[PDB]
């Protein structure tokens, strides 16, 4: 049995590109394709492809449930089972849903959160997609209510493989696999288990510290805007602290290089008259 | 005792060639006893000896759960290596891990250990205190900072004083009279004659449990440990073990030589001539 | 047994 | 860095002509884990060929165990064809008696 896979995702706009491999005894050998619709007729006419399938840019006849098959001479067939499937979504024929999280974007070790997707397009289904190079989108019916249709997926408990940027998509009754454009990215980031970092007052200016080596530090106001950026500064009694200069409820968090989608338990909320 | 109980963690990635792979396996001393591969119908911790067969559904369900979680969280650790390092996304990479702990005769913790590699090299490695790391290189370095922030050390300590040892006492129970009663290597010295003024001396030991064993060459009573030849101690097949040590002798000269066997199921060390 | 530590590189 | 496989081709038990017994190619020593190995009959591969999990030593390096239910015979000729990254081309490292 070859083993087929899209590079770099299986997810693809129109006017993007997706490599077909199939691997197969050790080689990315000589293979047919075929699709869902009636597996045993080798897509464009028993096309034998030497090396690797790249479809750029892809078109929305490119959508469709793959599966290859490898040459294999020393066989009464000549050729090998039917590989693994693998379904090739085109997204950016329809207007974008919209992506919302409950309770909010934040999600802390261990809990759980819920993703909705919904639109005014009546759209049978939605399909919720992590970014990331080989990642695959799960799917739910969409439920008919009040003039719009929506879907809640569930995601947890949360860990940093469930962290990252999510994006939504419809897809319309007899065009299963072409999908909408994809919703606006919502950031799913995880907090803790990380020690939470201390946050008090030094016009004042924030200061938050922690005894544990963060990278850096985010200043966020509850019902803010945007998020306060800050490297941390390893200081002389060996404390790694931040200093945000200035009413409201302020929280700090710690974070580490090269790891984007998660922080540190929020400290605890600071009152600013 | 003593004892010892491991656990080998191996993670692999190979774009275009498979999802990525997770495999463990458990040991008891030399005896594998568990094991767990995602690359399954359904990945299932899985017994591989007879006497932990006997183990309720709750064993198994709680040991697939944790490796579960165990796959999920090391097919990111390779996301996050490739990040680290800086490396690109078509390449195959893995990380190995293992643990577990030793305990004595009587089986209170005598020592504990975690370890893990990136590329079959050192990456990072819980201190013989249980309680501080140590890293090979930066981004090791970036983890012990994370781990330290997360107090991983803690909990790991709190593992290995705890479960570790207890469960290792319940398997060694178990199985003892295959863990705990060694099997004394079946001995005997062979002759190949190299050429007509030289000649190989070699001497053999067979089934023996469990795999640590000394096998030496002496000449009059004197260990030629430099001109001899080791082979590494080879699994038979049925849970014991083999090995041999040759030696090169001059022509009329083998009376000079004695192999001598050291294996904690000979009740006296062996000497052996060959005639 | 094996160990129920959660090791996030 | 590559490490290439140590290879030992060798019987369960005291091979005597007739008498059934198990054929061993103990692979060790190499890194990375993906690895090809075959038991031969005088030059053709056997059918039924189990394999232990996959583990490693302290030095990092994996090791395997190929083992198969044979009959020790001076006519038939056993071996074992190993193949790794390292390998331009498959070992093949014939089952001796006296190794
Ligand atoms: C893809 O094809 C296989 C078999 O043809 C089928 O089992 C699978 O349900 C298909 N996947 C989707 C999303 O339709
Ligand atoms: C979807 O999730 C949120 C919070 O649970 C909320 O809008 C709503 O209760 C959910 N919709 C359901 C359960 O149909
Ligand atoms: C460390 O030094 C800074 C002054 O640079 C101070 O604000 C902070 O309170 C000190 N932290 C501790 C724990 O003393």
């Amino acid at each position: 049995k070859p083993f087929l896979s899209a590079w770099p995702s299986a997810v693809v706009p129109r006017g993007g590109h997706v490599t077909l491999r199939c691997h197969y005894r050790h080689r990315f050998n000589n293979f047919m394709l075929y699709k869902e619709d009636r597996i045993h007729i080798p897509i464009f006419h028993g096309r034998i492809f030497q090396e690797s399938f790249n479809m750029s840019p892809v078109t929305t006849a490119h959508a469709g449930n793959y599966t290859c098959r490898g040459s294999h001479p020393h066989s009464p067939t000549g050729w090998s089972a039917p590989s693994n499937p693998v379904v090739i979504m085109v997204t950016g024929n329809h207007r974008k849903p919209s992506l919302l999280a409950h309770p909010g974007p934040l999600v802390k070790s261990g809990e759980r959160v819920i993703l909705q997707c919904w639109s005014d397009i009546m759209f049978e289904h939605f399909f919720l997609h992590k970014e990331g190079i080989s990642k695959d989108p799960s799917r739910l019916v969409g439920q008919i209510h009040d003039g719009v249709s929506k879907a809640n997926f569930s995601i947890g408990p949360m860990m940093l493989a469930l962290a990252g940027t999510y994006r939504c998509y419809g897809s319309v009754t007899h065009t299963s696999y072409q999908l909408s454009a994809p919703s606006d990215p919502l950031d799913i980031v995880v907090t803790g288990p990380y020690e939470k970092p201390s946050l008090s007052a030094q016009s004042v200016t924030l200061s938050c510290s922690s005894r544990s080596s963060y990278d850096m530090y985010h200043l966020s106001r509850e019902g803010g805007a945007h998020e306060r950026r800050l490297p941390a500064v390893r200081k002389v009694n060996r404390t790694f602290q931040a200093d945000f200069p200035l009413g409201g409820t302020y929280r700090c968090f710690g974070s580490f290089r090269h790891s984007p989608y998660e922080l540190s338990d929020p400290s605890d909320p600071l009152l600013v008259s | 005792g003593s004892h010892s109980m491991r656990y080998f963690y191996t993670a692999m990635s190979r774009p275009g060639r498979g999802e990525p792979r997770f495999i463990a396996v458990g040991y008891v001393d030399d005896t594998q006893f568990v094991r767990f591969d995602s690359d399954a119908a359904s990945p299932r911790m899985a017994p591989r000896a007879p006497w932990i067969e006997q183990e309720g559904p709750e064993y198994w369900d709680g040991e697939t759960r944790n490796m579960k979680a165990s796959a999920q969280t090391y097919r990111e650790n390779l996301r996050i290596a490739l990040r680290y390092y800086n490396q690109s996304e078509a390449g195959s990479h893995i990380i190995q891990v293992m643990y577990g702990c030793d305990v004595g005769p009587d089986g209170r913790l005598l020592r504990g250990h975690d370890q893990s590699a990136y590329d079959g090299k050192d990456y990072i490695a819980l201190n013989e205190d249980l309680s501080s790391w140590t890293a090979a290189d930066t981004a090791a370095q970036i983890t012990q900072r994370k781990w330290e922030a997360a107090r991983v050390a803690e909990q790991l300590r709190a593992y290995l004083e705890g479960l570790c040892v207890e469960w290792l006492r319940r398997y060694l129970e178990n199985g003892k009279e295959t863990l705990q009663r060694a099997d004394p290597p079946k001995t005997h010295v062979t002759h190949h004659p190299i050429s007509d003024h030289e000649a190989t001396l070699r001497c053999w030991a067979l089934g023996f449990y469990p795999a640590e064993i000394t096998l030496t060459w002496q000449r009059d009573g004197e260990d030629q440990t430099q001109d001899t030849e080791l082979v590494e101690t080879r699994p038979a097949g049925d849970r014991t073990f083999q090995k041999w040590a040759a030696v090169v002798v001059p022509s009329g000269e083998e009376q000079r030589y004695t192999c001598h066997v050291q294996h904690e199921g000979l009740p006296k060390p062996l000497t052996l001539r060959w005639e | 047994l094996s160990s129920p530590v959660t090791k996030s590189f | 860095i590559q490490r290439t496989p140590k290879i030992q081709v060798y019987s369960r038990h005291p091979a005597e002509n007739g008498k059934s017994n198990f054929l061993n190619c103990y692979v060790s020593g190499f890194h990375p884990s993906d690895i090809e190995v075959d038991l031969l009959k005088n030059g053709e591969r056997i059918e039924k060929v189990e394999h232990s999990d996959l583990s490693f030593s302290k030095d990092w390096s994996f090791y395997l165990l190929y083992y198969t239910e044979f009959t020790p015979t001076e006519k038939d000729e056993y071996a074992c064809r190993v193949n790794h990254v390292t390998l331009s081309q498959p070992k093949i490292v014939k089952w001796d008696r006296d190794m």
